[PDB]
């Protein structure tokens, strides 16, 4: 659903466009008092365009978590199995600088999983609020 | 999409079964493979118990000592924590009031603990009786079960009396 949350990135520029076109006339026909019909049918359209622009931003945000969620979560999946095979071969086998290199490694991998565990708590704070 | 999330925590030696334990919870299989973890990783399964919706973060550690520093550092904020041995393995058994020393030293104070016995299906290498495990975890005040991650015996037991554990005591 890559090509889905591209399209939503424009979908989004075509709402608040529209509704950078509506708030200005809505202040103008409530300022000046012009026309009450016109004020009755730019008022629901701007409570549309504001609860489809949240609509929008909250689906927009739950496929980029999942999008995050996805590329983590490869990438552990493929340093763990580079660290496997590292760690499988001996300690007087490999050269001092490549066994630094199988720490850094091991960093790393530590490092992605407390991104991982980021998505988790940056989640669980979003719901809360939701 | 929940509506809470539980930290849980997999500690013990190497080769107990503290993995294949979450992933026979977590995608109801069994590796007969001895894949080490390497450092620390957690997985999620989010559960419907008692008509609510519970995500359990359970993270799982390695047992080799080489990673017990990184280990270490994931105990402040467990709310949960299974201690597992190997019922076919004298020395696993032994080694658990190291673990409670490992637990009452860096976790927090009102984190509740549950031992599992696992390999409950490899009767004629049993090495620790289940009556043994019986009485140690009411000497520590926990729970006790005997799982199998092979045989799926008390798995999903385990992580929903954990969970029932948890929830109890936000009520
Ligand atoms: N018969 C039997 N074998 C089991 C059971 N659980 C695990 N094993 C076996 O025991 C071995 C160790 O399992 P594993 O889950 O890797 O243990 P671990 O505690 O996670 N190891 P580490 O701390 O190094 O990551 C594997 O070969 C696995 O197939 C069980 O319930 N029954
Ligand atoms: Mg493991």
């Amino acid at each position: 659903v890559v090509g889905e949350l591209a399209a939503l990135e424009n979908e989004q520029k075509q709402i608040d466009t529209r509704a950078a076109l509506v708030e200005k006339r809505l202040r103008y026909l409530m300022d000046t008092g012009r026309n009450t019909e016109e004020e009755e049918a730019m008022m629901q359209e701007w409570a549309m365009l504001v609860n489809k622009k949240n609509a929008l931003i909250r689906r927009m945000n739950q496929l980029s978590l999942l999008e995050k969620e996805h590329d983590l979560e490869r990438r552990y999946e493929l340093l763990n199995r580079e660290l496997r095979a590292m760690l499988a071969i001996e300690d007087w086998q490999k050269t001092e600088a490549q066994k630094r290199r199988e720490q850094l490694l091991l960093d790393e991998l530590v490092a992605l999983v407390n991104k991982r565990d980021a998505l988790v708590r940056d989640l669980d704070a979003q719901e809360k609020q939701a | 999409t929940y509506d809470y999330l539980f930290k849980l925590l997999l500690i013990g030696d190497s080769g107990v079964g503290k993995t294949c334990v979450l992933f026979r919870f977590s995608e109801d299989a069994f590796n007969s493979t001895f894949i080490s973890t390497i450092g620390i990783d957690f997985k999620i399964r989010t559960i419907e118990l008692d008509g609510k919706r519970i995500k359990l973060q359970i993270w799982d550690t390695a047992g080799q000592e080489r990673f017990r520093t990184i280990t270490t550092a994931y105990y402040r904020g467990a709310m949960g924590i299974m201690l597992v041995y190997d019922i076919t393995n004298e020395k696993s058994f032994d080694n658990i009031r190291n673990w409670i020393r490992n637990i009452e030293e860096h976790a927090s104070a009102d984190v509740e603990k549950m031992i599992l016995g696992n390999k409950c299906d490899v009767n004629d290498k049993r090495q620790v009786s289940k009556e043994r495990g019986e009485k140690l975890a009411l000497d520590y005040g926990i729970k006790f079960m005997e799982t199998s991650a092979k045989a799926n015996i008390n798995v999903e037991n385990a992580f929903f009396t954990l969970a029932r554990d948890i929830k109890a005591k936000m009520d």
